[PDB]
Formats: C-alpha cells, structure tokens, sequence
C-alpha cells in the first residue's frame, strides 16, 4: 500500500515485492505501449483497456 | 503391353559451343509481386527486417575501431490525406554504386557479402536476417510509386535518390538535405488503401516484428520495450520477468504454475520457454498450438505445422532455432526431416520435466494432474509406439486398496511391491471408493492377497486397454480375472434355478451359483467386460443382451433369495416382477446399462403393490 | 510530445539517369535448387507436365492444317544399372535458337506466347499447364548432369544436344540421329538414388499425374488405364464408368448410393463430382478425400479444407482451371477466391440433399439414420444464422399428432401450425413410448399444440444452438411448463412440509401439482436443456448445484400410501421418500450415475417385503 | 398477435376487471419501473415483456 514503488530491491523473507516500474517518472520515449496498459490495470483495479493516455 | 522407343542413336557431329544462363527481368518481378506471398501485409515485415540489418552492420563497424555508438532508431510514419507510408532508420546507408548493385539486381543481397568477408560467423551471423535478396520487392504488391532517400554513413558521402514504378525501369538522381541513413516513401494503390491507418499498421508490427533488436517508434510512440527473455541464460532472468512475459504471450492476467527454460546445442540449436497456466483449462483448450516459432527474432507464422504433439497443446510459449530451413516465402519447408526430429526431442524433454516435478513436489502435482489429466489420457490413445505409450503412462496417478484413502500412487510405485514371480497388474473401475469396495466384483476377489488400482474418472478403462503393456507386465481388469480363473439347501436351490432359465430366457443366457457374495444379491459376468463397457457407449433391450451374453450369478446366503422361496406359495404373481428387478439391479451394478429410464415403470409397479400390508 | 523525426526537408537537385533492372542467374539457380520445393520427388511431375505440353502444341498445329495426326504418347524409363531416369515423348520439339530462348532463360516460357497467339482462348487455354517458366530447373535437385536430345517436328529440322550441371553454365551442340520429339537423360546424385527403383517411381506417377490426357508408360507398361470423367458431360458417361471412378478415389469396394455431377462456370470454372458411400460411417470419419485438381494434376492442399468440416463424409474430386497457385505449384493460402468456392459448394450440396428428399422420401430416411451425426455437428460448428437454417431443413423428427412410423421436417411443421402460435415445442426421450408416458408431455396434453419427438443424442443441444427457424422461437416442453401460469389441504400441507424437513438439503423449493395421472412425482428446473447438458458435460470432462423443484401428484396411490406410513413406520417411510425422489430424478434425465442408488434400493425392498 | 406481435408477446383474458378495457401484467413490475426511467417501442418492450390482458 505505502512503499510499493521504492527505487531499490526490497525483500521480505526472501521474495521481492516491488515487481513494477514507476512509469510516471520515465520519459515517454522509454516506455512501451504494453506497460501503459498493465500499469492502468493496476491503478484502476480493472480488467479493461484505456481509451486515452495522457503523459 | 510392353513397347518403348528409347535407343542410343544420338551422337555429336559439329563443334560444341558454350553459353551462359540469362534471366527475364520483367516476369521475375511479376512472379514475386503476384504469386509469391500469400498474405498482403508482409511487405512491412521485410522493410523492418532490412532496417534492422543496416543498424547491425553500422554497430559492427563502430566497435572494431572502438568508436562511440550514436542513437539507433527505427521510425514508422503513416499518412491519411496523402495515403502514404514511411520507414526511416539510421543505418550504414548506401552509396551510388550500392544503390544499383543491390537495389537494381534481383536475388542479390549485400548483407550476404558482408558476412562472407567477416571470417568469424560467430556474433553477426546470428543477428543478420537477409538471406535471399528479394524481400525488398514485396513493396510493389501494394505500391505504384516507390521513393527512396538514402546516403552512406561514410564521412563525406553525398545524398542520392531512387525512383521506380515496378515496370522494369528505375531512375536514380542526387538529393540535397538527406539525413544519414535510409528513408523510403511508398505510395499506396487504389485497392490497397487499408495500410494508411494506425489500427491496421499496429496489428502487423506487433504480430511480426514486435521483438526487433532496436527501438521502433510508430508515428511518435514506441512499441519495443519488452525484451526477449528466451535468448539469454536462465540465471539472468528473475521471477518477475518470467511472470511478465507469460502475461503477454498468453494474454492472461494470472500467474503461471510451471516454467521451463530449455537450451541445447549438441543435437540441434534450440532456444525455447514453456508455461503451464494456473487456471483450470477451458473448452477452447480442448477444441483446436499456442506455440509460435521464431527465427532470428521474427515471427515465422506456422499455424499449420503443429511442431508440438497434439496432446501437448495446453502449454504456451515460444521456440527459437536458427537451424530450421525456410523457403522463399519465409515459411517452413513443410514435413521436413529436421522439423520432425525437433518434435521428438521437445516431447521427451517435456515428459521428463513433469516427472522431475512429481519427485520435487507431490501435493502440487496432484492438483495439476486433476486439472490437466485429460490430455495425458488422450495422448496414450492417439500414439503409435509403445515406448511413447510407456513414457506418458508414468504421469498417471491412481489409488490402491493397500493404501489409505485419499493417497495417490504412481504405476512405478505400484510396480515395486509385487510377489516374486507375478507379472500381473490389477485395476478396477468405479465412480467412488465407496462403490469400489462394495462392488460385487471386488468382493469375489477378496480371496487373494494382492494390490489392485482404483481408477475413478472416465476414460480410464479405455486408456488402460490401449496401453496394454507397462514394463513387460500385462494389465488385467478385475472383471476379466473373475471370468478367466480356472442359507438355502441344495434341494431348495435346484428347484429355484429352472425358473429364470425360462422367464429370463431372452435377456439371460447363463445362470450359475456363487458363494463369493456376502452383501450383494446377484452377480453378472461377461467375457469382454472392457469391450462391452465402451462399445455400448458408441451405439432394444433384447438386442443389448443378445450379443452381451449376460451370465448371471446368485447369492444363496442373501436374504433376498431366502425371502423369494416362500414367494412361490403365497403370491406367485409378484414373483415375476421381483426376479425382473433383481436382473435389472445386477445390470446397473455391473455397469451394463446405458440409461435407467426404461426400468422406472416396472419399479413403480412392484412397490405400489407389494408393500400394501403396512 | 511525440518523439518523431519524420520531416519533409528533402529536395531534388541533380540529374535523372535511366537504368534497367538486372539479375544474377548464379544465385537464382541457388534459390530454386533447395529453397523452393519442400518435397524432393516433385521433379518428375514437372517433367511429365512439360512432356504433355509439347504434345498439345503439336496437335493444335495440325488442326490448323487439317491433316492426320501421328502417334501421341509419353514414355518414361528407369535405368537402375547406371542410375538414370529418361523421359521421352513425340512433341513439337525445339530448335537451337529455341533451346537458348526457352531452356537458357529463367522465368521465361514459350507457352505464354503460344497461348497469347490463340485469339480464341478455347482450343488450348484449358489444357496448357505451364505458366511460370521455372519448372524445368526443378530437376537440378537430384541431377548432377542433364542430357537433352531433341529434334523439331518441322519436316527438315535437325537434332541438337543440351548439357548443363546446375553451376550456372550450359552447353549446346548439334546432334545427329535424334528422332522427333524430346528425350531427357538425367543422372542421379549419390544421395538421391532411390528414384532408380521402379517401386518409388510408380508411387509418384499415380500420386500426381495419374489422370494425364495422354498414354503414359513405365518400362513400356501403360499406367493410365482410365479416363477423367469429371471433365466430361453427364450424359455421355455411363453408370459403369461412374462406378469404376468411385472405387478409385475412395479406395473402396462397394457401390455408391448417391452421385452428383456439378459443372458451372459463371462465378468460376467448376467441374467436380461427388459420391456418398453405402456403408455406415467408419470410426476414422468421426483433404477429406475431396482432393483438389487443376488442369488434371493434383495440387495436394490437404489443409485449405475446400469443403466444410461437417461435409467430411462424401468423396469425389474438385477440378478448377482458375485457382491461384504459388510458385511451388501449391494453393495460395487464405485467398478470396477459395473462400467463395467453399461457400458455392456448400449451397449446391445442401440443395442436392433437399431435392433428393422430395424425389425419394424413403431413401432419404435410411440415409438420415446413417449419417445423422454430421448434420448435427455442422449446426453447432456454424457462425452465420442463415447457414444454420439451411442445414436445419434436412432434419427429420417425429410429431405427437401423427401415427408412429413416419417422420416430418420442420418446414412443413410451420405450415401446419396455427396462426396465433409462434413457437415450436419439442420433447426429448429415448423412444416414443417413453415420450408419451413422460410426465411433461401429459402436463402439456391440455392444449392442442403439436410437439416433436427427438430420440438420438445431442438433439436438444442442436435445437438449443439453433434457437430460431423461419423467425419462430424454439421452446421445449420443459421450458413451457415453468413459464406457464382426496388429499385434503390440511392433511396434504402438514405432510407436504415433512418432505421439506427431509429433502430440503437437495430440493430447495417444493410444491404440489395436480395435472398428473400416473406419475407419482416430477422434477422440474428452469434451464432444463442447459442442466441436462451441464450436469452431464462436467461429469464427462474435468473442465470449467442447482434448484430442483419437485412436484407431487396427490391422486397417485404411492403418494396416498405415504399418508398412513408416517404414523406407522417413520423409519421405513424415510426410505420410501428418498426412493421416490430418485425415481423422479431419473425420469427427468438429470440423474447421476445410477450405480449409487442400487444400494439404497436394495435396502428398501428387503424390509418392505418382510411381511409375507 | 397479428398486429401487435412485434410489441406484444402474449395476450390473455381477465374476468376480474369491469372498469378498464386493458391491463398490463409484468413478472417484475417494481424493478422494471425504476430501471426504465434511468435507461422506440420495440427495444423498450423487448426487456419488459408487456403481457396484455383485455376485459371482454
Ligand atoms: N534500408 C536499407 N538500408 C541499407 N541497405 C539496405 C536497405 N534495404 C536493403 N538494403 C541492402 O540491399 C540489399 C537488397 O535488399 P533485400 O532484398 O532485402 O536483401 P536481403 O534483405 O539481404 N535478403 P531478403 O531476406 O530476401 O530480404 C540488402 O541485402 C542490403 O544490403
Ligand atoms: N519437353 C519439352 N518439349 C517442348 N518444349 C519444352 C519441353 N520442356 C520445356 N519446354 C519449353 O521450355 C519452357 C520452360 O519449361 P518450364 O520450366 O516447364 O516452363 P513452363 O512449363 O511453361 N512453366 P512451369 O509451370 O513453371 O513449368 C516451357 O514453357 C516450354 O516452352
Ligand atoms: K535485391
Ligand atoms: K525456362
Ligand atoms: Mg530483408
Ligand atoms: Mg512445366
């Protein structure tokens, strides 16, 4: 809930929790169209695709 | 009817001449642009592959001298009002001589000569796609005017141009202000205007050249961020990378339950990855193989070869191999010997992987076998070699009477605790263990101290009779064993026996007496129990019993037979109804009844008239 | 912002030069040698096609002069001693300038010039195969040296000799003693000596060019031995020839029961034949032996499925002279024309069966019983609503308002249906005896509507997937009951709630129904069709409960008997209540495996009969 | 049924009415009333099942 997007690897009993990139800090020319949909499905907690994308 | 005109009268008289082969430059373009490529949008796969090769050559030229690598990009542009497409890269480019020695000659490729002068064939041979030299002319399928702006990357070259219309004549001139690289402009035809929208173009770049080695920007936004994880060593990829890749290829939002990373080179070069979905298989899995071939990081679009066995269609992944041959259409040489042995190599590795999973974990494998157990049974049915049958059979799981309930045993584990010299395997079919132990067939076999498997799910009888052998051991069903092996007074039984020989002279062909029953009133035995249980499903009652030979057995100790004795004196009318129901009860207990709706009418008649004394 | 570098800063300032396209034959021969044909034995098929083309050119030249025709036959020999294969014919022949023009040039064929110089497009436009010009070079796959001897048919032409090794250079010289026609001496490569055996060659000839239009021989023994009736008219061909052809295409021994001769050329040229076997469908049944032909040579697609999937039981051959072909002489995958060819054949085959039903009603009845599975499958495996109805007209059912022993279709069922009614009622049962006595039929006996009886399995699924016919809804008897809108009330209700206390675990809701006469109980659910499949579809495959509403007939003796059993034998009454539930469950078709009820059934009769 | 078949799926008779020539009965009348206002006769009547009863 709180520190999912830490900039360093995080381990809890061996496994790692971050497993995601902060696409709002990266340049638009360095992120593909596939990550733009997976990130949306995480923040919106849905299973559909976005019809618009503003960066 | 034998005659021929073959002789040896031919001879040479004059001095022999010499000549060389020519080629017609007009029909060759017509053949390539009309009857070579089946599908139309393959003209940008060739253009992208050409672009990705110029960048590779430039990078190789800037590492021998240790120079700084500039930006490497591939840009796609689509126009609607002008109806044009655009491709641009930043490769080595082409000089004036290179624009005519490569773009002007059919079946001539400059990339082939580049590798021939390397003398290494180690790192660049596996990263260059061009092999034939005719892929550029695929643009003429949808284009009437082709336009190329290119200049070499050499320090001091000049910009040039290249115009043609596919009529065998092309014009070349000089241009000013051309950026280093190569830009190609295509004017779409009247009937080929579908390639002017982002929706159509995006559906092709992703399908064919999604995993190109260099960044690709379509009209401003890139689509080349996800990297190919099937090439590097498995030690470099984490759990998250495996999870992310599966969601893309399988188009699923869940987590894979198994992952395999196969890399072999001694028999043949193979790079592949396989995934097993966690969710229970859907009906689309059964109805047709979720594996796409890749060669040098471009789709091959097989969709008709089935490089993986049909029983292994439930796994998702990709296979990469540079040893497979391809024809002029960039597709497989169908039914080739090399593509046949790859399937056998892949099949044996997958079976071995599942066996190792069972040893590593049993509770996880039990869940997997419950879900995807249908495919393994189908593979045994649709196989030919016994070695193939036995290899798949190791994945089957059953439970036996010698072990506590709820515990599954393998065939090999069962095959380690027989007697000294008994080459027999016993199995019994039943819906539940409650009916398995209470089955009359099992009760007759309690006389021996042996272990028998209990198979519950359907098609188990069909699968076992098709296997027919496991480790040189014969598979014998319990019902087969009972036939093949080799109270009431006697006076009170001989007078009773003649009745059902007459009143059931049509549906019954044999009635005998058997003491081996303790909790069941009657037993029905048939010679070919396995065949009769399955031939009935493929295919009234008199016909169903004529070819069945329903041998019947009785239990003198049972109270039902004891109570039927006085049924002679008091009410002989009810006697005919009761004996008919006993036969039907035994038939259902023997599993030789397709549907019990017919006997419902007689059951109601007996009940409403027999228990009227309450 | 969008990261783009596409601009329009380019300009033209130089001079325009003119150049022509070139081609290197050293690499062009490389492509054809191994990266063109998947199979290795296709070289003989090309040579036979080339030999037949030579004879066609000679024949058309004679009819122009109107003179007698000499012998016309093709010979091929195998010489296993030195490992050579020879093909000879009596064609037109080629001169020294014709050798270099045709043989020495890639992608250039002399047939197209002859075809374009016809100006009628009927004499030879339907019998010339060659259209690419690279067929001859396919022989380099297995040949390390090629010898060609030929003399033209002109009265005075001389022979010539032609040598090549596939290295990009060929040799031409004058030859003496070569007779009219063409002869090709081929020396086999070390790894491809299997073609020196007669058994291997005989397989290929009968596989690709078995139906050539000229007398073909192998070691002097003729191999054609039959004609191609699919190119002829329906009237000249007799039944005996119509019977001999069937035994060859299907590799069968019986006689066909149906025969269709289809010949149309308006949308696209078709000359095809079809056959329906007499024997029952085999286990293997459940290119489908409809192998496509073009110019009397096999195309060997085996994957395009020119015929619909449900039409996998009929035999025959399809011929077309306008199918687009790949450079490797294979059908162009995913073509617009091939899609319209499949649809055209589907309509004609469906129409043919409709006409056969009207002409012979009894014959179609026997045919329906044998191959009924395929028709039902096609309805389920269809996507268009119109095509589903086209297949639906072939179905045959039995109605309640007619005597036993006759069948009626659905089209005439709607022609005898009342104007107010706008739906069709159907009932599922093994036999008509079990259909009339089924409780659901007796519930709907009040009205005067007509209900069809369907016996064979998956009939309800076929109707469920169809759901429409002539814009009339299909509603089963089971569906109509739920949507429809002596055991005193005090005695009944108090005993009625007793069932709830002991059957509430399974029977969620329960009521009393009075429209019964002989069935002591019923079981009804909302989605009877889905439940009768879903409860059986789950138990079939381990892949991806319900609310059984049980009805009680108060005027039945068995139900009336339970009134005086609660006070006397409460323990035995519970056994009878469960048995009644099982009996009604079986008659509804939703029962589980009946092995379970055997144990409970036996335990009831052992105690209930303990009084005599 | 011939003239209102598109809009009416079933017609019946009620003898309990004496002051109204027409009556419409729906399975879930309360749910239909509130759901209709939030969301021409053909597509509306498809989701309402407007059974028609006429007092003779
Ligand atoms: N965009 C480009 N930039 C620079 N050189 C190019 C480009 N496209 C093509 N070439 C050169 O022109 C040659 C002819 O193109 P092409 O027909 O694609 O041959 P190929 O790609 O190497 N073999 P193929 O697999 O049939 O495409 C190539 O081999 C390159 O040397
Ligand atoms: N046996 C022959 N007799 C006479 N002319 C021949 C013979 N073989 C070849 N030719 C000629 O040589 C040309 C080249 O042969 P070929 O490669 O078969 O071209 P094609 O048959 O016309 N087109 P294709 O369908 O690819 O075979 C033919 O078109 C003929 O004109
Ligand atoms: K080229
Ligand atoms: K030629
Ligand atoms: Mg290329
Ligand atoms: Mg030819």
């Amino acid at each position: 809930k709180y520190s999912n997007f830490v900039s360093f690897p995080l381990y809890l009993n061996g496994r790692r929790m971050n497993t995601l990139q902060a696409i709002w800090m990266m340049d638009p020319k360095d992120v593909g169209e596939w990550q733009h949909e997976e990130f949306y499905r995480y923040v919106a907690q849905a299973h559909d695709k976005p019809r618009y994308t503003l960066h | 009817p034998l005659h021929s005109i073959i002789s040896s009268t031919e001879s040479v008289q004059g001095s022999t001449s010499k000549h060389e082969f020519q080629a017609e430059t007009k029909k060759l373009l017509d053949i390539v642009a009309r009857s070579l490529y089946s599908e139309k949008e393959v003209f940008i796969r060739e253009l992208i592959s050409n672009a990705s090769d110029a960048l590779e050559k430039l990078r190789h030229k800037l590492v021998s001298d240790g120079q700084a690598l500039p930006e490497m990009e591939i840009h796609l542009q689509t126009n609607a009002e002008k109806g044009t497409i655009t491709i641009q890269d930043t490769g080595i480019g082409m000089t004036q001589e290179e624009l005519v020695s490569n773009l002007g000659t059919i079946a001539r490729s400059g990339s082939k000569a580049f590798l021939d002068a390397l003398q290494n064939q180690a790192e660049a041979s596996s990263k260059i796609i061009g092999q034939f030299g005719v892929g550029f002319y695929s643009a003429f399928m949808v284009a009437d005017r082709v336009e190329v702006y290119s200049r070499s990357a050499a320090p001091g070259s000049l910009g040039y141009q290249w115009l043609s219309d596919g009529s065998g004549v092309f014009e070349i001139a000089e241009a000013s202000g051309v950026r280093t690289g190569t830009k190609i402009i295509i004017h779409l035809k009247s009937d080929c205007k579908e390639f002017s929208s982002e929706a159509r173009v995006r559906d092709v770049v992703t399908k064919y050249s999604n995993f190109v080695s260099f960044p690709l920007y379509l009209n401003g936004r890139r689509m080349n961020t996800l990297q190919a994880i099937w090439m590097m060593d498995p030690k470099d990829v984490g759990e998250w990378q495996h999870e992310e890749f599966y969601r893309y290829v399988a188009q699923a939002h869940d987590k894979p339950r198994y992952t395999l990373h196969y890399k072999t080179d001694a028999p043949l070069n193979i790079r592949s990855i396989f995934y097993v979905p966690d969710m229970k298989p859907s009906m689309f899995d059964v109805s047709r193989s979720s594996v796409a071939l890749y060669s040098r990081k471009v789709l091959i679009q097989t969709k008709a070869t089935d490089i993986l066995p049909k029983w292994l269609r439930f796994i998702r992944g990709v296979v990469d191999s540079e040893d497979i041959p391809l024809n002029l259409s960039r597709e497989l040489l169908q039914e080739s010997a090399l593509i046949r042995k790859l399937r056998d190599v892949l099949q044996q590795r997958l079976i071995k992987f599942f066996i190792d999973q069972s040893k590593k974990d049993a509770e996880k494998y039990a869940k997997f076998f419950e879900d995807y157990g249908l495919f393994m049974r189908e593979g045994i049915v649709t196989a030919t070699e016994q070695e193939v049958k036995e290899d798949i059979a190791k994945l089957l799981r059953y439970e036996s009477s010698a072990l506590p309930s709820g515990q599954l045993t393998s065939l090999s584990e069962y095959a380690s605790r027989m007697r000294a010299g008994t080459r027999n395997i016993y199995y019994l079919c039943a819906p539940n263990r409650h009916l398995a132990e209470h089955s009359p067939y099992y009760e007759a076999m309690k006389k021996k101290d042996t272990e028998v498997l209990f198979c519950f799910e359907q098609f188990d009888e069909l699968t076992l009779l098709h296997l027919r052998e496991f480790d040189k051991k014969k598979l014998i069903s319990v019902e087969t064993d009972i036939v093949v092996d080799h109270c009431l007074s006697e006076k009170e039984t001989e007078e009773l026996m003649a009745w059902m020989r007459n009143v059931l002279g049509s549906r019954v062909t044999n009635v005998k007496v058997t003491l081996r029953l303790d909790t069941h009133p009657a037993m029905v035995t048939v010679l070919e129990m396995g065949a009769a249980r399955h031939f009935l499903r493929m295919q009234t009652q008199e016909e169903r019993a004529q070819l069945l030979q329903p041998t019947l057995e009785i239990n003198p100790r049972h109270a039902l037979i004891k109570k039927l004795n006085q049924l002679r004196a008091s009410e002989p009318g009810l006697a005919q109804l009761l004996v008919d129901q006993i036969y039907e009860n035994a038939m259902i207990a023997a599993g030789l009844v397709d549907d019990p709706r017919a006997m419902v009418g007689r059951l109601n008649e007996l009940l409403v008239k027999a228990l009227e004394r309450h």
